[PDB]
Order: C-alpha cells, then structure tokens, then sequence
C-alpha cells in the first residue's frame, strides 16, 4: 500500500520490490511491473498513438514482445486473424 | 465525380460515402474515417466516440476528436476544443451558421455538426479510395464499404465496426437478435402503429 | 443476478481489465474503481466530490482527522463502531 500512497501524491518509487521478497499475485505470463502504460499495446490492435495521454498506473503486464491475446501474453509472430 | 458524404443518421446509423445504410450500435470509440490505411502517409484521422449510445434515447453524448496536420481539435457538449493547435493555420476555418457547425480544414476536407449527434464529413474528388474506416474506401463501388480492418469484406456490420476500434480492450458490441421492433416497441403493437 | 460476461460497458459504466487487474470506470460519474489479483479495492475519486461525501472511506477534505462523520454526523473517536 505504502507505495501506491506515495505514488499517487506524485512521486513514485521505482524498483522496490526487487529486494523486498514479495511481489503481488498475477496470472501467468506477466508478473509485476511498475508504471506500466494503460494503452497495452496488444495483438489485435489498431496501430493508431497520441491519444493515451493518460496518466502512469502500476500492475503487471507482458514482457517486451510477447503481446497480449485474451488475458495471456503471446509472442507478436503468432498474432491470430479474427473473422 | 461529384463530393460524396457520411452521415449519422440518428444514434447508431451510418451512411458510406458509395451509400450503404447500416446498423451499428457501440459505445467504445471508432475510427470514423482516416486517411493512414494500408499504404499511405495517414493525414488525417477522424474518430468518433460514443458513450451510453448502445440504445438510443436521451443520453448517448457523441465525442469526436479529429486529428490532422498534427493537431488535437475536438468537440462535443456543443462547443468544440482545441487541445493541440495545427501548424497550417491559414485552412483552418470554422463557421457558426444556424443549426449547424461547418468546419474545414483543408482543401479536400470539411466537417458539419448539427450540435447534437450528425457527423457529416465531406471529401472532394482528391482522394478515391485513399482512406478508410466506418464510412468505406470513397471508391465508387457501393458493396465494398465492409473491408474490415483485417483486410477482408465483412457480411454482418456488427462484426465490422468492431474491427474499427482504437481501445482494443473494451466491450466489443452484442449481435443482436433481429427482428423488426425495437425494444419499446417489441410486443407493443399499439405504439408500434402510432410511431410508424 | 444475471451473470454477465467481461468486458461490459452498459449505462455509462466500462467494466474492464487493466494490468492484469480488474476496473471499473466512471468517469461520467467522476470516479474509477479496481482490484487486484489478491483483492485490495481502490476508489479514484474527482476532485468534484470535495467536501461532500461521506462513507466509509471518510470525506474528501484536507483534514485527515474530522472523517468519522456518522451517517447521521458525529465525529466519533472510534474508527469501528463508525
Ligand atoms: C464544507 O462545507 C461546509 C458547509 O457548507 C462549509 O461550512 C465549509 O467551509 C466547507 N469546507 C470546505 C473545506 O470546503
Ligand atoms: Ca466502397
Ligand atoms: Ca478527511
């Protein structure tokens, strides 16, 4: 909690839980980053920037390829087509 | 060739350039039209954004952000707003006429605004087929207005605009049933004739 | 009672995932809730809200020791029975 509550006033801390032998829960494929961006970039995805100007929210997410495809993070070769 | 036109007609219509009329209810934000599709340089990115627009009734407040010579104006609440200035002032223009709100911004390119939902771009000759999105390819053929994101024409349109999303993530829209009464007027036969 | 699948977006009210993690945005309404995988709920409120409400999560103003403000209003030193 303490480093969400100081996040939110502004300042954030960066890599904390590196020595603190605990990382929050997250499903496979993804563990805990720190100011990941909203707008994952995912698989099915219109190449389309400049809108998510939004603000830097913390959770877990995919490596650096790797992009998601419902809720797993699947390397960007095998990215399906829908019909 | 003469200046085609998309419209929204109501809450959730859509008319394409070549004209095709169809239904579409959503309430994420799509790509209306843009001009970076395929193998272009990508001027122009027109969006739209609905929010409680699924049904149509009182609510459902368009929001509408157009992105062009590296600019941010957009609108809605009746006013519109520029949230990053374009370079090339000298075609920008905006005419508060009557009901309306007429906007250009170039050449080949102009926006009306009724205030309350009507989306009508109009493009020139210049482009035939250069853009796509939600109103087709501007190409003259009227039963290929479908090609879906994916590259590959779409029977059903509720399939369709989905593919034309910019937020990948949210709700995708439900196929409805169909049938020939909405909602209201499903099994209120009464009211179905005095509307009619 | 119905369930009902995720994403979900009715009435003004986008339920989706972010992060991994579940939210719930109101943004019409001026708020955006969440959770996590462990379950810790989390409540981003608008400012708009300042010295009006008043729950479980105390008030929106500056002080940080006049929010037990009971449903009827009383500050009571007590941080249970409140
Ligand atoms: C909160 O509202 C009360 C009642 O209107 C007013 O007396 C008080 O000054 C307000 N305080 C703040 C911090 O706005
Ligand atoms: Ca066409
Ligand atoms: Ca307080």
């Amino acid at each position: 909690e303490y480093a969400r509550t100081c996040a939110q006033e502004g300042m954030v801390l960066y890599g904390w839980t590196d020595h603190s032998a605990c990382s929050p829960v997250c499903p496979a494929g993804m563990e805990y980053r720190q100011c990941v961006s909203p707008c994952a970039r995912t698989c099915q995805s219109l190449h389309i920037n400049e809108m998510c100007q939004e603000r830097c929210v913390d959770g877990c997410s995919c490596p650096e390829g790797q992009l998601l495809d419902e809720g797993l993070c699947v390397e960007s070769t095998e990215c399906p087509c829908v019909h | 060739v003469c200046d085609a036109t998309c419209s929204t007609i109501g809450m959730a219509h859509y008319l394409t350039f070549d004209g095709l009329k169809y239904l579409f209810p959503g309430e994420c934000q799509y790509v209306l039209v843009q001009d970076y599709c395929g193998s272009n340089p990508g001027t122009f990115r027109i969006l739209v954004g609905n929010k409680g627009c699924s049904h149509p009734s009182v609510k459902c407040k368009k929001r509408v952000t157009i992105l062009v010579e590296g600019g941010e104006i957009e609108l809605f609440d009746g006013e519109v707003n520029v949230k990053r200035p374009m370079k090339d002032e000298t075609h920008f223009e905006v005419v508060e006429s009557g009901r309306y709100i007429i906007l250009l911004l170039g050449k080949a390119l102009s926006v009306v605004w009724d205030r309350h939902l009507s989306i009508s771009v109009v493009l020139k000759q210049t482009y035939q087929e250069k853009v796509c999105g939600l109103c087709g390819n501007f190409d003259g053929i009227q039963n290929n207005d479908l090609t879906s994101s994916n590259l590959q024409v779409e029977e059903d349109p509720v399939d369709f605009g989905n593919s034309w999303k910019v937020s990948s993530q949210c709700a995708d829209t439900r196929k409805v049933p169909l049938d020939s009464s909405p909602a209201t007027c499903h099994n209120n036969i009464m009211k179905q004739t005095m509307v009619d | 009672d119905q369930r009902v699948s995720m994403p979900y977006a009715s009435k003004g009210l986008y339920l989706e995932t972010e992060a991994g993690y579940y939210k719930l945005s109101g943004e019409a309404y001026g708020f955006v809730a969440r959770i996590d995988g462990s379950g810790n709920f989390q409540v981003l409120l608008s400012d708009r809200y300042f010295n009006k409400t008043c729950g479980l999560c105390g008030n929106f103003n500056i002080f940080a020791e006049d929010d037990f403000m009971t449903q009827e209003g009383t500050l009571t030193s007590d941080p249970y029975d409140f």
